[PDB]
């Protein structure tokens, strides 16, 4: 019924410790490696990933919806590569949303020219709920959620009309 | 009233597929059988109605 | 691994064992804690053995 796309963790204040630039090929846009727009890749600035802690309050009357990922490098190289660290962690702690992700390097098959997936999560919260973010490496933060207001239940069309 | 009657399962939850289906096939069927019927009982209504003004 | 080339759906059955005592599980497997990982492109599950009379 009212969709809105905005910052919930705007790059240039949010992260002062992580290079936030990663670039993906297989997300590639006119030529150029790229990534999504809704999420930031993180990764370690200056050669170490800090102990991440972030919180954001939905004081929007509306419910908001969160997006977020975790990433499992396809070989032990590419976290050591990237996060500096062997086994790391994602909390997601909300009032009625608690979760752990720990990652899982696994040689897996090629799709995309790519050889570790990467998961994606999302939640909605309420008004006046609070959602807690902490990670110390493999963390796809948000970079916009998206209030909206649930309307008639409908669904989807797949067509060519 | 306004419904959506199309739903979306993934590979572990075949039960309620089946369930959904169970309930849409046998809206059909039940919807197709008085369809049917009905309209056959009110074709032989209408010219018995037609019929019975003729002769009136 | 395996890697699936049948052009069918293949079913994997597989098991966690939990040992009675910590002695059982010291006598098979030689290590106090364990765990099973099972990765696939939309399977993914890590089991540990829990211990109990
Ligand atoms: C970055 O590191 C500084 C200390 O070097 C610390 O005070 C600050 O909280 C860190 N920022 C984040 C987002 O972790």
């Amino acid at each position: 019924s009212s969709f809105e796309r905005f910052e919930i963790f705007p790059k240039e204040s949010s992260w002062p410790n992580h290079t936030t630039t990663g670039v993906s090929a297989s997300c590639s846009h006119n030529g150029e490696s790229s990534f999504y727009k809704n999420l930031l890749w993180l990764t370690g600035k200056n050669g170490l990933y800090p102990n991440l802690s972030k919180s954001y309050a939905n004081n929007k009357e509306k419910e908001v919806l969160v997006l977020w990922g975790v990433h499992h490098p396809p070989n032990i190289g590419d976290q050591r590569a990237l996060y500096h660290k062997e086994n790391a962690y994602v909390s997601v702690v909300s009032s009625h949303y608690s979760r752990k992700f720990t990652p899982e390097i696994a040689k897996r098959p090629k799709v995309r020219d790519q050889e570790g997936r990467i998961n994606y999560y999302w939640t909605l919260l309420e008004p006046g709920d609070t959602i807690i973010f902490e990670a110390n490496g493999n963390l796809i933060a948000p970079r916009y959620a998206f209030a909206l207001s649930r309307g008639f239940g409908s669904g989807i069309i797949n067509s060519n009309a | 009233q306004f419904t959506a009657v199309g739903k979306e399962f993934n590979k572990l939850e075949r039960r309620m597929e089946n369930l959904n289906k169970k309930v849409d096939d046998g809206f059909i069927d039940i919807w197709t059988y008085n369809a049917e019927l009905l309209v056959l009982l009110e074709n032989e209504r209408t010219l018995d109605f037609h019929d019975s003004n003729v002769k009136n």
